[PDB]
C-alpha cells in the first residue's frame, strides 16, 4: 500500500 | 523526493498553498513511537486493537487540515484543536497494509515520535487523504528550493 516520506523532515 | 509525483497529486496546488484541503475521519489515537514501515503498520494494529470493546467503540470524527505549512485536525462535532503539526516536524503518512480504510501519519514531538491514527469513511478516501499529505510534502518542498537563492 501507499507511504510517502516528507523530504522537509 | 520519495513523496507524491505530480501525476498522483489529487488537487490543483493552489489548494495546498492558498487554501487548506479538509477531511474527515475516525480517529483511532495518537501512539508514542520508540524508532521501518513496521512502525506505521504494528501502531495502526495497536490503535485499532485498542478501539476494539468487540463492535468497535464510538471513535471521534475529526477533521483534518491540510496545506503545505502542515497539517491540523480539530474534533468534527466540538471543534477543539487535537493538534496542530508543522510540516518539517512530519516524517511520513503510510496506509495501514492490514486496513486500506486505516492510514496514519507520523510526527516528530522532545525527542520521541507520534504516530496518528485515523480511519476513512471510506476505503478510496484514505487512498486519497494519503496522497494529498504525500503532494503537501512535495508541494512544502517546491516552495523551499525556490526560496533561497
Amino acid at each position: 500500500p501507499l507511504s510517502f516520506q516528507n523530504p522537509l523532515f | 523526493t520519495a513523496s507524491t509525483p505530480v501525476q498522483y497529486w489529487q488537487h490543483h496546488p493552489e489548494k495546498l498553498i492558498f487554501q487548506s484541503c479538509d477531511y474527515k475521519a475516525f480517529y483511532l489515537g495518537s501512539m508514542l513511537i520508540k524508532e521501518g514501515t513496521e512502525s506505521t503498520q504494528d501502531a495502526c494494529a495497536k490503535m485499532r486493537a485498542n478501539c476494539q470493546k468487540s463492535q468497535m467503540k464510538k471513535v471521534p470524527t475529526i477533521i483534518l487540515s491540510v496545506s503545505y505549512k502542515g497539517v491540523k485536525f480539530i474534533d468534527a462535532a466540538n471543534k477543539n484543536i487535537i493538534a496542530e503539526h508543522e510540516i518539517r516536524n512530519i516524517s511520513c503518512a503510510a496506509q495501514d497494509p492490514e486496513d486500506l480504510s486505516t492510514f496514519a501519519y507520523i510526527t516528530k514531538d522532545s525527542n520521541h515520535h507520534y504516530c496518528h491514527v485515523f480511519t476513512a469513511f471510506d476505503v478510496n478516501l484514505a487512498y486519497e487523504i494519503i496522497l494529498t499529505l504525500g503532494q503537501a510534502f512535495e508541494v512544502a518542498y517546491q516552495l523551499a528550493l525556490q526560496a533561497r537563492k
